[PDB]
């Protein structure tokens, strides 16, 4: 066949890593153990821990543009009301 | 060797879907790609039954979808399923084109894969404007003489494209007849995309979340990643289910039940949920041939993002504020979605502005500069 | 992309620089924690990316032994991250075993090609 | 004031999950559409046939479709003659064509209503305040163009339909007492049967949809955990080798 | 003993203007060959 080029995978054999030694693995066959084994203690203690470390990375980033838009929602509602329309005719 | 390596055609599909090493880490973020192979099999199929009781017509447009709702045996399940999944089509994509940019997926040697991507995510666009004009709606008129009357702003020849598209001198019984013999051939060119969106995907393979070398720990695709794909079709088609059998148009606009008039305008022009921010961008600029240019940017503006990011590191996982500020800007693309919902009234304009800017102020000054800075963080809190 | 020689003649003289290296180094030291990548057991150095031929060739002169152990770190990161759990904290990276080991050979590289490319187009008068 | 009032959310029957229409309510509401709202609008999309079996008897519609007419093939020289309506017909309009419709309503032109419920933001909750939401006289500081009602709920005030429901306009074959508000109710009903004539069934099978699909999608976490617990518990080791080679 | 780069030299893109100004004139001939026919390029036809 035509030959190919270069690329950061390989195949089964030849996956293209660095060489590793002295790392060893150890399983156990799923028809001899119990799944779900841990599922409480799991959605209330790990749930918890993984929310309070990536939760201010959300938050503040969802607090500044929702004060944003309100303070521009009731701004609005005062231009177009009966009591702001004086200001209205200084910004058309 | 085995037949399922032997054989010319069992080949392809063993090195894809069977003996394909995959990353062992890679999390649930990574189904995105698979749901939307399936979303774009239903469109097909759901679309080719349907399309044997539809007249093209401008005549019978909009009379043969509703002989479908009420006459085909079960055509009610087939235009939910059908109108539902093109809006459930496009939040898997923006998963996936997000899930891309959070991990730096866009970066090499990856640059093809994500430019692929991007014909990919126009032709979609197409896809979905050209079956909403087939309806024949009142919104689907107008939508379609204000985004097909927007070439009319290049230079001495855009009065004869608008009028070699339209097929006359409107939006008459020449267009919509063009427009769904249309709509039936992009598909068909966007599933030849995707052999080859997968084509450069397979000379380097996924990514992982760690956005480190991948090639220590691979499991193989069958039996791992196709029951875990499984759990998310499951869920895709459950969630799907809900907004087919129990709130069928809840998603669309009520406008589009009206047959189209050319006389008479509704109340208020809007696109559809997924096209609405890009509606406040060209909407943005206080000029018509501006708009187009920074109306069409905004989706060009990904392409330069592979050399604007100036980190040695792949992703958003380890910066603080490289994360800090990519949800600002998903928040702003959310903000900028908002006020094309509302009219263009005091003081929308005004924000409508400053957030526009923002948006494209981030691929072109804060990820390179604070990529910059982290780069030096990184160096002398180490050192 | 910014190269690695042009930030890191940003680092030594900022270290230096008594009124820089009191200013910013005390705020740097809480990035890297914050960052917490310490906490899956990653040097920094493990982080960068390497599919391209300026890193995989520093990757090649790395003694075997600081290959061998990068490796581990790399399967650990890949297992631990897979379970949606971290490592104890007794075998966290410490602030003293965040070293840079990479550092010379992708500093050794870059000026062997950058040398490359300025005799390249050297216009002899 | 242009956007027009907000209508509140009211208790309809057949809100919620597993509610079929009150079969009941749609066939009083078709005796209200024929004697009140039958000389202004349409229902051009309503065949005959889907009468049976949902609000009337086959004996009792393969009556109501033989009072009207329909055009017949011609005879034996040409000649066009007429034929009785049948079961495969569909309801006639009061006008036959666009311009005969605003002669009769002052230039107004009289929507169709079998999709009206699906076209008209306010779902169910816009027709009701609508024929129920008319004040006695205007809000003061506004005057009215001649011939044009006032309604606060339609987006802008000014409206060119009138007041058409009042107290006992219209007696029932059931006895229920046929009140402003009782009508509106019902005509609603009929109205959203028109536009969703699947609407019962499409609900029941959601319920059988959802169930095998709730306990298929539980039933797969299972199996993903019991195919993926061999990788889930692998623990690696790690001792350096010597450095001798 | 430099010349400007940035993988391309500056001392070949001035080689190469003469035929790039060629090569446009080429594809301005191109243009009114598949574009002639249109009434509004007619103009200067
Ligand atoms: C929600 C949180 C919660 O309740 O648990 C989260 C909790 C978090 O565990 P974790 O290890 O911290 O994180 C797991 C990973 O996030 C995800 O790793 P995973 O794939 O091992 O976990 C599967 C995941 C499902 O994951 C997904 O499908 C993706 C997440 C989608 C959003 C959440 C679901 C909506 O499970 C759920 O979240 C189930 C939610 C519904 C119950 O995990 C569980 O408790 C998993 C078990 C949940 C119940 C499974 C029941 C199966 C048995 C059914 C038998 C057949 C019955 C019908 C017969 C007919
Ligand atoms: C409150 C949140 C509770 C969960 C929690 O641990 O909070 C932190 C947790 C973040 O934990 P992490 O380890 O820092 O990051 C999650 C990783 O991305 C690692 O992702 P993952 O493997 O945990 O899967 C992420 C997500 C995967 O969720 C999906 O990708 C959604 C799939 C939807 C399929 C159908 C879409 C249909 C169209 C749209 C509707 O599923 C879950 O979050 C399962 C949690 C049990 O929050 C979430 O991930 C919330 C996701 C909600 C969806
Ligand atoms: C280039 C192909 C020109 C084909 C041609 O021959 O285009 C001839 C036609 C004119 O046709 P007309 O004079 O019959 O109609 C003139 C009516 N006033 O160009 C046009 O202006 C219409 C199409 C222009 C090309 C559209 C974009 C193509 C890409
Ligand atoms: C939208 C999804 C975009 C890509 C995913 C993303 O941005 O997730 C970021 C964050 C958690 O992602 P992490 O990679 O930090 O999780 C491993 C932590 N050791 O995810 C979150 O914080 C939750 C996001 C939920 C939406
Ligand atoms: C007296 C004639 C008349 C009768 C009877 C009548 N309508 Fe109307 N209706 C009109 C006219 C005229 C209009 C057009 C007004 C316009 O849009 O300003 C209209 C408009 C409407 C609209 C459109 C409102 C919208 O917001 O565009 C609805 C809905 C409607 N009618 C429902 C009904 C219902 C429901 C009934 C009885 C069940 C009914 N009408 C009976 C004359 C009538
Ligand atoms: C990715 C592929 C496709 C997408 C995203 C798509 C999207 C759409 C959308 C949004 C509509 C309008 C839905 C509505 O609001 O009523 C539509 C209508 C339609 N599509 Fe498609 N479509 C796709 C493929 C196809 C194919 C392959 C066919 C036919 C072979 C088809 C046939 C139709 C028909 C006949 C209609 C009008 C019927 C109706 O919606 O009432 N579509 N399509
Ligand atoms: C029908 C449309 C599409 C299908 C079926 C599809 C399918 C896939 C699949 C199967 C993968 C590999 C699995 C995965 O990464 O989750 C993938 C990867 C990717 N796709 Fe798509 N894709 C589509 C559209 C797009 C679009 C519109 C974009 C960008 C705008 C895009 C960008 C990418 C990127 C960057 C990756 C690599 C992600 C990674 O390796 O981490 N794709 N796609
Ligand atoms: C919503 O805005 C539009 C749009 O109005 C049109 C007409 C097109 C183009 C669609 C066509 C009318 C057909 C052309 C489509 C192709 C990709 C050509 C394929 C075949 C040759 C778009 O791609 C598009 O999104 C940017
Ligand atoms: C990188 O990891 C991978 C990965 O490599 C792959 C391949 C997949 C799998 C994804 C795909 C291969 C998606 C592929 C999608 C397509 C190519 C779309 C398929 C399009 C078509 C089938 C073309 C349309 C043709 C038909 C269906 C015709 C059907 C015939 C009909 C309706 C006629 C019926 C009439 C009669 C007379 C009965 C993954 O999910 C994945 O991550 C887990
Ligand atoms: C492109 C659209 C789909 C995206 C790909 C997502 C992968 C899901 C495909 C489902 C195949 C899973 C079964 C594999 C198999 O044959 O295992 C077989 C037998 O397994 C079974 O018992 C089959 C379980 C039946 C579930 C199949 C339901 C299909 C749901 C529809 C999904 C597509 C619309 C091999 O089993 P093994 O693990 O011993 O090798
Ligand atoms: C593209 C993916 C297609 C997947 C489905 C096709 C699998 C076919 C496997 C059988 C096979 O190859 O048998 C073929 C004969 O096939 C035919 O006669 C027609 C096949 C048409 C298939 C149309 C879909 C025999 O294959 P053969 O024995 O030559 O083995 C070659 C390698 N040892």
């Amino acid at each position: 066949g035509p030959p190919s080029g270069k690329t950061y995978m390989g195949w089964w054999g030849h996956m293209g890593g660095p060489k590793q030694k002295g790392i060893t693995s150890y399983a156990v066959s799923p028809y001899a153990q119990k799944p779900l084994q841990g599922i409480f203690h799991n959605a209330v203690f790990n749930s918890f821990r993984r929310f309070k470390s990536q939760f201010l990375y959300v938050l503040i980033p969802a607090g500044i543009y929702w004060y944003w838009w309100k303070n521009g929602n009731e701004y609005n509602e005062f231009l177009y009301s009966k009591a702001g329309r004086e200001e209205l005719e200084r910004v058309n | 060797m085995a037949f399922r390596k032997s054989n010319v055609y069992l080949s392809l599909v063993n090195s894809y879907i069977i003996d394909s090493p995959q990353p062992s880490s890679i999390n649930y973020w990574w189904n995105m790609g698979s749901l939307l192979g399936l979303c774009l099999v239903i469109q097909i199929v759901t679309g080719i039954f349907m399309a044997m009781h539809y007249s093209s017509n401008i005549e019978l447009a909009f009379s043969s979808v509703e002989h479908i709702m009420r006459d085909v045996h079960n055509g009610y399940i087939l235009r939910y399923l059908h109108a539902n999944g093109a809006s459930f089509f496009f939040m898997v994509m923006f998963m996936h084109m997000a899930k891309g940019l959070y991990y730096g997926s866009y970066r090499s040697p990856r640059v093809t894969l994500w430019n692929v991507g991007v014909i990919i995510f126009i032709l979609t666009i197409a896809t979905a404007f050209l079956g909403y004009c087939c309806v024949y709606g009142q919104m689907s008129h107008w939508g379609a003489t204000v985004i097909t009357n927007l070439f009319s702003a290049i230079p001495f020849v855009g009065n004869d494209i608008v009028s070699w598209l339209w097929g006359g001198f409107s939006v008459s019984n020449p267009t919509i007849q063009r427009f769904f013999a249309l709509h039936y051939l992009v598909p068909f060119i966007i599933a030849a995309m995707v052999i080859m969106h997968l084509m450069a995907l397979h000379i380097h393979g996924s990514s992982n979340p760690l956005g480190i070398t991948g090639n220590l720990d691979r499991i193989p695709m069958h039996s791992y990643f196709i029951f875990k794909d499984l759990v998310t079709v499951f869920l895709f088609m459950l969630i799907l289910a809900l907004f087919v059998f129990y709130s069928p148009n809840t998603l669309g606009h009520p406008d589009n039940y009206i047959p189209g008039n050319p006389l008479v305008t509704p109340a208020s022009i809007v696109p559809e949920w997924y096209l609405l921010p890009f509606y406040a961008i060209l909407r943005s600029i206080p000029d018509k041939l501006l708009g187009v240019i920074t109306m069409f940017a905004a989706i060009l503006v990904l392409l330069v993002l592979p050399f604007t990011d100036r980190s040695v590191v792949r992703g958003n996982t380890f910066k603080v504020l490289s994360k800090f500020f990519f949800f600002i800007f998903v928040f702003n693309f959310v903000l900028l979605g908002q006020i094309g919902a509302c009219h263009v009234e005091v003081p929308y304009v005004l924000m409508g502005q400053i957030a526009t800017f923002i948006y494209f102020a981030y691929f072109l000054i804060i990820v390179p500069v604070i990529s910059t800075i982290e780069n030096v963080l990184f160096y002398i809190g180490r050192v | 992309p910014q190269s690695f020689t042009s930030i890191a003649r940003i680092g030594d003289y900022i270290l230096k620089s008594p009124v820089l290296s009191k200013l910013c180094v005390p705020v740097a030291n809480q990035f890297i924690n914050l960052a917490g990548y310490k906490k899956l057991g990653l040097k920094f150095d493990d982080l960068i990316a390497e599919e391209n031929p300026i890193m995989q060739t520093a990757l090649r002169r790395l003694p075997e032994d600081e290959s061998y152990a990068r490796a581990y770190r790399i399967i650990r990161a890949h297992q631990t991250e897979l379970t949606h759990h971290l490592l104890p904290r007794n075998e966290w990276i410490k602030a003293q075993e965040d070293v840079p080991y990479l550092l010379p050979y992708i500093l050794e590289a870059e000026a062997a090609a950058k040398e490359k490319d300025e005799l390249d187009n050297i216009e002899v008068s | 004031a242009e956007h027009g009032l907000h209508a509140p959310a009211y208790a309809w029957s057949h809100n919620g999950p597993f509610e079929t229409f009150d079969h009941a309510s749609i066939r009083r509401g078709y005796q209200v559409y024929r004697e009140v709202c039958a000389a202004c609008h349409s229902l051009d999309r309503v065949a005959w046939r889907t009468l049976v079996g949902v609000s009337h008897t086959n004996e009792e519609v393969r009556n109501m479709a033989e009072e009207f007419e329909y055009d017949d093939e011609p005879d034996e020289q040409g000649n066009p003659k007429k034929r009785p309506g049948k079961l495969s017909d569909y309801i006639p309009g009061p006008y036959p064509n666009e311009q005969a419709a605003r002669a009769a309503n002052q230039g107004a032109l009289p929507p169709d209503l079998s999709l009206i419920v699906k076209a008209r933001h306010g779902g169910c909750d816009y027709i009701f305040s609508l024929l129920t939401g008319y004040p006695d006289e205007p809000p003061a500081g506004v005057a009215l163009p001649p011939g044009s009602n006032y309604n606060p709920y339609f987006p802008g005030g000014s409206i060119a339909m009138a007041r058409v429901l009042f107290d006992d306009m219209v007696e029932y074959e059931d006895g229920t007492p046929a009140t402003t508000s009782q009508m509106a109710k019902d005509v609603t009903t009929f109205l959203n049967w028109c536009a969703e004539p699947e609407h019962d069934e499409r609900k029941r099978l959601g319920l059988k949809t959802v169930i095998i699909l709730s306990s298929l999608y539980l039933l797969s976490i299972w199996v993903k955990k019991f195919k993926w617990a061999g990788i889930k518990t692998r623990k690696f080791v790690f001792n350096p080798p010597k450095p001798r080679k | 003993t430099g010349l400007h780069f940035g993988r391309l030299s500056l001392r070949s893109l001035t080689a190469y203007a003469p035929n790039l100004m060629l090569w446009g004139g080429a594809s301005m001939l191109g243009l009114f060959v598949f574009t002639e026919g249109w009434p509004k390029f007619q103009d200067t036809l």
